[PDB]
């Protein structure tokens, strides 16, 4: 069969350098147009670079003079050398075989993630989102945890060590202007349980070896 | 004897760029001024010669190459360029001495449904040499397994149709191109002009 | 360059529907257009090349059409695995611009959000920052507007929001909006409110608290 596997993604500081690889099976990379395409988190797709079988190379304006596409025929592998990296280069990077206007990009790899950031790795603070004392509500109360100021992704959140799964919404993280992430996890529960059932959100941030359990209860 | 430039610039059919035509121009008087001072031409770039002084010059031979390409590909018909036209279809040498002349031909070379008769070479393993003309139709092997002349996955006909339509943006529209290259030897000069 | 405009950004459908998605290029590109499908956390997959040619292995309910400036992707009768985002692409000139994408999501009955506001914890306030969270739970359709108000001044530029993926069971969305202030700014004001506008509410619903009660 035919395959494309990217690797070499990771965390790098602005101004840094990184090389991605794309190992191909089936296709002969040196006989194809090969392109790199990228997708910034939550955004669309952007073609970045192409290499011709005969060796010509071309680049999107946002990477020209910083990125270099190349190949090693012997290893049937495609490369993108990324220099002078910027925050806005943060993206999943895909290699694809390119059939131009004959057949477009017909096979893509799974992609490798590049994160360009100056932030230090940091475990989150966990704050309670306390259920409102006005418990008339609907007969249903809402409560949760604010998981604030961590880097990098991801955090995982459970409730009552996994015993509480129904009605849980753990939101996607937002990147703050500080370069640290923030996330909320909420659960709707019966207002009648607020006196009696303990609600504890369990927060794991592996990059920082952080485990936090936060008991969330009605306030004063 | 006037040089038969009319047969070249005013021909009725023009070649596909992969099978570009060459016309040998010899033993004749070349009035280049009727050309450079004309409104007809969106591109008129000369290299190794000044376009104004053409009529004061003698040459051993002159070749006139012609073909149709896209308007945004005319930039590739120049020394030092890269791209699908320069690499695989028509290549000018670094030390090119001559003129590159193009005009928009959307009126004659487009059709309402799309004109698909004009082709270019999409697949080739290595770049063309200067003034090399490849008319192979061999099925192109893009995968690990030989195609032995059968089309299919990873096994592609090497030529691609342009598909010109009158409503194309101007970069996508057809342009007719004439490349005059000026040959000089230690030989009699047979093309002089005025 | 050439602009590629996909509209609408979002399309609501049920299984079995005929769905058509459009892509418009700013100049005539003949038939040089590709359509891709992408699902969350997965690579895009090619559906249609050269405007109307169906890619090998792609179900035949997918078809493309158009030539010049206006192009369409049609799915003849929608299937569950078809809910995804769709992208067109200029295939025949640098820089091979992709359209901004059309999301195909599951139609269901209108459902108003239940709204909740959460004051900053005292624990966080000691550290010098205040996060105020507004929660919009289990609503449909996706379109909703959160307006933060601080002593009735409309707050702009100091909030971020986040939305879940459509729920696998009941097809609703939930949304979180966080207003961030310094401790000193937070203590300058009394009434904190988030006001929510949504198709399922007859008029905007406001949830509020008074700082320190
Ligand atoms: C081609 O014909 C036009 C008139 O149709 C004329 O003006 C032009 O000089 C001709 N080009 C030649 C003879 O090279």
């Amino acid at each position: 069969e035919v395959q494309l596997v990217e690797s070499g993604g990771g965390l790098i500081q602005p101004g840094g350098s990184l090389r991605l690889s794309c190992a191909a099976s089936g296709f002969i990379v040196s006989s194809n147009y090969m392109s790199w395409v990228r997708q910034a988190p939550g955004k669309g797709l952007e073609w970045v670079s192409i290499i011709y079988s005969g060796g010509s190379t071309f680049y999107a304006d946002s990477v020209k003079g910083r990125f270099t596409i190349s190949r090693d025929n012997s290893k049937n592998t495609l490369y993108l050398q990324m220099n002078s990296l910027r925050v806005e280069d943060t993206a999943v990077y895909y290699c694809a075989r390119d059939l131009q206007e004959l057949g477009s990009l017909d096979y893509w790899g799974q992609g490798t993630l590049v994160t360009v950031s100056s932030a230090s790795t940091k475990g989150p603070s966990v704050f309670p989102l306390a259920p409102c004392s006005r418990s008339t509500s609907e007969s249903t109360a809402a409560l949760g945890c604010l998981v604030k100021d961590y880097f990098p992704e991801p955090v995982t959140v459970s409730w009552n060590s996994g015993a509480l799964t129904s009605g849980v919404h753990t939101f996607p993280a937002v990147l703050q202007s500080s370069g640290l992430y923030s996330l909320s996890s909420v659960v709707t529960v019966p207002s009648s349980s607020l006196g009696t059932k303990t609600y504890t959100c369990n927060v794991d941030h592996k990059p920082s070896n952080t485990k936090v359990d936060k008991r969330v209860e009605s306030k004063y | 004897n006037l040089c038969p430039f009319g047969e070249v610039f005013n021909a009725t059919r023009f070649a596909s760029v992969y099978a570009w035509n060459r016309k040998r121009i010899s033993n004749c008087v070349a009035d280049y001024s009727v050309l450079y001072n004309s409104a007809s031409f969106s591109t008129f770039k000369c290299y190794g010669v000044s376009p104004t002084k053409l009529n004061d010059l003698c040459f051993t031979n002159v070749y006139a190459d012609s073909f149709v390409i896209r308007g945004d590909e005319v930039r590739q018909i120049a020394p030092g360029q890269t791209g699908k036209i320069a690499d695989y279809n028509y290549k000018l040498p670094d030390d090119f001495t001559g003129c590159v002349i193009a005009w928009n031909s959307n009126n004659l070379d487009s059709k309402v449904g799309g004109n698909y008769n004009y082709l270019y070479r999409l697949f080739r393993k290595s770049n063309l040499k200067p003034f090399e003309r490849d008319i192979s139709t061999e099925i192109y092997q893009a995968g690990s397994t030989p195609c032995n002349g059968v089309e299919g996955f990873n096994c592609y006909f090497p030529l691609q149709s342009y598909g010109f339509q009158p409503t194309n943006g101007v970069g996508y529209q057809p342009y007719r191109v004439v490349v005059l290259s000026f040959e000089l030897l230690h030989a009699p000069a047979t093309v002089c002009g005025p | 360059d050439i602009q590629m405009t996909q509209s609408p950004s979002s399309v609501s459908a049920s299984v079995g529907d005929r769905v058509t998605i459009t892509c418009r290029a700013s100049q005539g590109i003949s038939s040089w257009l590709a359509w891709y499908q992408q699902k969350p956390g997965k690579a895009p997959k090619l559906l249609i090349y050269a405007a109307s040619s169906l890619q090998s292995g792609v179900p035949s309910r997918f078809s493309g059409s158009g030539s010049g400036t206006d192009f369409t992707l049609t799915i003849s009768s929608l299937q569950p695995e078809d809910f995804a985002t769709y992208y067109c692409q200029e295939a025949n000139s640098f820089p091979y611009t992709f359209g901004q994408g059309t999301k195909l999501e599951i139609k269901r009955t209108v459902a108003a959000p239940s709204v909740f506001i959460f004051p900053p914890s005292d624990e966080q306030l000691k550290s010098g920052t205040a996060s105020v969270v507004c929660l919009l739970n289990n609503f449909y359709p996706r379109e909703a507007k959160v307006q933060w108000k601080v002593d009735n001044a409309l707050q702009s530029g100091n909030s971020q929001e986040s939305v879940t993926e459509q729920d696998s069971k009941d097809s609703t969305y939930s949304l979180s909006s966080t207003l961030t202030l310094s401790k000193a700014d937070y203590e300058k004001h009394k009434v904190y409110a988030c006001e929510v506008t949504h198709q399922g509410l007859s008029s905007p619903v406001t949830k509020s608290f008074n700082r320190g009660e």
